[PDB]
RNA sequence: AGACAACCUGGCGAACUGAAACAUCUUAGUAGCCAGAGGAAAAGAAAGCAAAAGCGAUUCCCGUAGUAGCGGCGAGCGAA
RNA sequence: AUCCCGUGUGAAUCAGCAAGGACCACCUUGCAAGGCUAAAUACUCCUGGGUGACCGAUAGCGAAGUAGUACCGUGAGGGA
RNA sequence: AACCCAGAGCUAGCUGGUUCUCCCCGAAAUGCGUUGAGGCGCAGCAGUUGACUGGACAUCUAGGGGUAAAGCACUGUUUCG
RNA sequence: CAGUGCCGGAAGGUCAAGGAAGUUGGUGACCUGAUGACAGGGGAGCCGGCGACCGAAGCCCCGGUGAACGGCGGCCGUAACUAUAACGGUCCUAAGGUAGCGAAAUUCCUUGUCGGGUAAGUUCCGACCCGCACGAAAGGCGUAACGAUCUGGGCACUGUC
RNA sequence: UUACUGUUCCCUGGGAUUGGCUUUGGGCUUUUCCUGCGCAGCUUAGGUGGAAGGCGAAGAAGGCCCCCUUCCGGGGGGGCCCGAGCCAUCAGUGAGAUACCACUCUGGAAGAGCUAGAAUUCUAACCUUGUGUCAGGACCUACGGGCCAAGGGACAUUCUCAGGUAGACAGUUUCUAUGGGGCGUAGGCCUCCCAAAAGGUAACGGAGGCGUGCAAAGGUUUCCUCGGGCCGGACGGAGAUUGGCCCUCGAGUGCAAAGGCAGAAGGGAGCUUGACUGCAAGACCCACCCGUCGAGCAGGGACGAAAGUCGGCCUUAGUGA
């Protein structure tokens, strides 16, 4: 309503299927406040894939 | 379906209005051909 | 032409019931009715199975197997 | 998918057509839109033999004697 | 919402009934869920059968607690000064 | 004449099957890639999904129609003495119960109050209106005749007592 | 019955039965013609190509007028008059000459074409009538048969598909506890009491809440102390900001209540994303299904000088097999 379920993806995630040994797309979820912060949530953390703490920005 | 316009060929035997001179090679609808010229003699469906 | 116990083939074709209610589903293409023919009827001589190896019209029994599956993936149904 | 029907459209002939569980390619298998055919299987109003850890008159068939009788019911039917 | 026959020995978590003897052991009427409440599922508590066990009845010590009593240190309440 | 029904209307919105421009996917004669046990593009054909636009009635929309379904309110304040309210204010509705009747087969409180009939009347008759909750074709109010009707009283008559 | 799911009567569209001629007309076309104010300018620069050749007596420039479009700047164009010119790299301009020519786009026109839609007819399908007329041994003013005629007519009917639509009809559902009536209320979770000092525990017993919220109210490093009295101080007052003494946990903690928590779990500041991936010894709670706590290990990080802390939130509600 004013509180949503938001999911975090890996930006530097290629779905084409990669050739490296653990191919998939890393998102999380959470929630934000749509009203109070606007702004695209970004946030660092952790691939399963890449294996680096990467940086995860939000999907519509 | 789709209405397909019916088709039958066909040898005029007499001149008739419209359609043209006895001996006269057509296209025309089933119904007017079944309904009007066969019955009267005047037209004669042709699969040659 | 009519008669004819059960069996059989075709045609119409339920409901109680089960699902702890009920509507899809189940009961069941059962009962019942109608028509038909026989000592049996029906089916039947691959426009079929199968799988890279092969079979060689139909029917019936054992088995595969309560398996694969179907299913308000419920009750249940259920092959080859 | 295969199979079979209402309404409407509507092919191809072996250089084909169909099937192999949407569909396409390849390969395998088969030849729809004409018919007919015995046996193995189902049944008991019965017929002839046989057996019975079947009954023995409240049993066994409803019926060991006028038994579908007497009687009851307008009738279908019930029924000793 | 006729009657007779048939499906039909319909269905009845309901009521009634359920037949010889002796021996041994022997409950429950609680909790949870339920279109459930007079039903049922599991648990609790029978019987019989095995496998491990060493307890029970007493005796003393140790733990934590916030009841009875008690109190006004807090929270209320209350009388008069 | 708001709600509902029914009838009429045709401008706009909505509107199925079915058509249908057009895109989109699978396959694939082939074309290249590639230190992995393969992969990426692809003509014609065949097959599949999507589909702008076209697409009736109906509905939304506009009008009529109560002997169609039905409905017909509150709150205040005011007059030579107490009083009452013809008259005003306000509220809310589609509109606020007119004529006639009214303690009624309708009246709760209630055996209302008054009058009559009785020595004495919760019934009966007439009237008041404060109609819990009358009312106009689910008809309203009258009414001569009629009734094995319901209900009150009287003469005659009697073992009803 | 304005419960649910449907069926039927009935209405309306496609298809089929089902045809001919004519119109009118919505959307596409087949030649072919109309039509374009970036600015530098001969001036309302159509993109792309052949591109030094074209347009003329099958009769142009130039003025006289008719028409239509219109950003009244000007453009296409009919008649007449006129009689030897409008022209190209000529320099601008991303793109070239109104010299010409090909597929075409912005919208318009016209005769020609596809499909409806619509209206109008026509007659042969189809429908409807007939004491009209034939007909067998004899009738059929006995139904019907053949022919003829009359009225309708591609409508309607019938079939199939689709939308609408009648409790007319069919099958069914309609909880439990209220006070064992209506009626509204209650049904899950959390805290306190009842609850008898382990845990658990009923009543239509007594009190209340929840169906979320925070990108910081999370993580971390580091610093701080609230409230309440009394006193001073311009407005300023009981109460705002400031100074000071006394009491010491009485404030706060997103929101109920309970239990916690003072150099703190309360207030502030700096940097962040552990509100991680892979897990997990063992415990608690337990009919089952769920539910809760978690040392420890690896990866890749945040903060911190480092030790270390960090798998959301002081805890317990904020949920659904
Ligand atoms: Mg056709
Ligand atoms: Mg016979
Ligand atoms: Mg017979
Ligand atoms: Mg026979
Ligand atoms: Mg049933
Ligand atoms: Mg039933
Ligand atoms: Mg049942
Ligand atoms: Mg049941
Ligand atoms: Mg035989
Ligand atoms: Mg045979
Ligand atoms: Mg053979
Ligand atoms: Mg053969
Ligand atoms: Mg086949
Ligand atoms: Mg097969
Ligand atoms: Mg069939
Ligand atoms: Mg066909
Ligand atoms: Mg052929
Ligand atoms: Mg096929
Ligand atoms: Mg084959
Ligand atoms: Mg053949
Ligand atoms: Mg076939
Ligand atoms: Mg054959
Ligand atoms: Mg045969
Ligand atoms: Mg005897
Ligand atoms: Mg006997
Ligand atoms: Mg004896
Ligand atoms: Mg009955
Ligand atoms: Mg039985
Ligand atoms: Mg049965
Ligand atoms: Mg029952
Ligand atoms: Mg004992
Ligand atoms: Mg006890
Ligand atoms: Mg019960
Ligand atoms: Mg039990
Ligand atoms: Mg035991
Ligand atoms: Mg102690
Ligand atoms: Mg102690
Ligand atoms: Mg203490
Ligand atoms: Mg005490
Ligand atoms: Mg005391
Ligand atoms: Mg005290
Ligand atoms: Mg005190
Ligand atoms: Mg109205
Ligand atoms: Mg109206
Ligand atoms: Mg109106
Ligand atoms: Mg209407
Ligand atoms: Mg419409
Ligand atoms: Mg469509
Ligand atoms: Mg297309
Ligand atoms: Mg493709
Ligand atoms: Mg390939
Ligand atoms: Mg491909
Ligand atoms: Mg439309
Ligand atoms: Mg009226
Ligand atoms: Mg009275
Ligand atoms: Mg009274
Ligand atoms: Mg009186
Ligand atoms: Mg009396
Ligand atoms: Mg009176
Ligand atoms: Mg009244
Ligand atoms: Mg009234
Ligand atoms: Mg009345
Ligand atoms: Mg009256
Ligand atoms: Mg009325
Ligand atoms: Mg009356
Ligand atoms: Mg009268
Ligand atoms: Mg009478
Ligand atoms: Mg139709
Ligand atoms: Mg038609
Ligand atoms: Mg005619
Ligand atoms: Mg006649
Ligand atoms: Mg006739
Ligand atoms: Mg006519
Ligand atoms: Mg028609
Ligand atoms: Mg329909
Ligand atoms: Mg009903
Ligand atoms: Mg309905
Ligand atoms: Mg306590
Ligand atoms: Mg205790
Ligand atoms: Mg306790
Ligand atoms: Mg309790
Ligand atoms: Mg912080
Ligand atoms: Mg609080
Ligand atoms: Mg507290
Ligand atoms: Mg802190
Ligand atoms: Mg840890
Ligand atoms: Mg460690
Ligand atoms: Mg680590
Ligand atoms: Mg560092
Ligand atoms: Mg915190
Ligand atoms: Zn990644």
């Amino acid at each position: 309503d004013v509180r949503v379920k938001v999911i975090l993806e890996c930006t530097g995630c290629v779905r084409k299927s990669v050739n490296k040994g653990s191919r998939g797309v890393s998102r999380y979820i959470t929630q934000k406040n749509r009203h109070n912060t606007p702004s695209r949530l970004e946030l660092r953390k952790f691939c399963p894939y890449c294996y680096k703490h990467t940086i995860h920005g939000e999907i519509k | 379906q789709k209405k397909v316009k019916k088709i039958r060929k066909i040898i005029l035997k007499e001149d008739i209005p419209d359609l043209g001179k006895k001996g006269q090679l057509l296209d025309v609808r089933a119904g007017f051909l079944r309904n009007f010229l066969l019955p009267l003699g005047k037209a004669e469906v042709v699969t040659p």
